[PDB]
């Protein structure tokens, strides 16, 4: 009884949160460019300082 | 042109409505949830039942 | 009975999603700032075109 209640507790949450996957895809892709460009500019500045 | 602001703002409307309602009735819902089935048994309907 | 059943069905979802208000709040704030940046750099871009 208790376990099943916990399962059906999660189930609403499960679908609701899984809906967000695709937004998260674009989010992660977009932040990747932050990573990449930060690294690139780090190059550039180090090369200049040299 | 994503303009996600529409979607996230709507999500906020929903979520803040939800928090408001939870504050509004949270105790009432918690008190009801243990004995909800009683709603199916009206005392006279119990005898006709 | 039925209304109560539906209420206790939706109530989980409400709890699941309520916590995200602030996660949503910073999210949209940042997103809208980004859109403002888009508009602003767009005006600058158009002025360059001029």
């Amino acid at each position: 009884w208790q376990s099943a209640r916990e399962l059906l507790r999660d189930w609403p949450s499960q679908r609701h949160l899984a809906d967000r996957v695709q937004p998260l895809r674009m989010r992660l892709s977009e932040l990747e460019q932050r990573l990449n460009n930060q690294q690139n500019a780090e190059r550039l500045l180090s090369e200049f300082c040299k | 042109l994503i303009d996600r602001v529409e979607e996230v703002r709507e999500e906020m409307d929903e979520a803040q409505e939800a928090a408001r309602f939870l504050q509004q009735h949270g105790s009432a819902l918690t008190k009801l949830e243990p004995m909800v089935a009683v709603l199916q048994s009206d005392p006279q309907q119990h005898e006709q039942l």
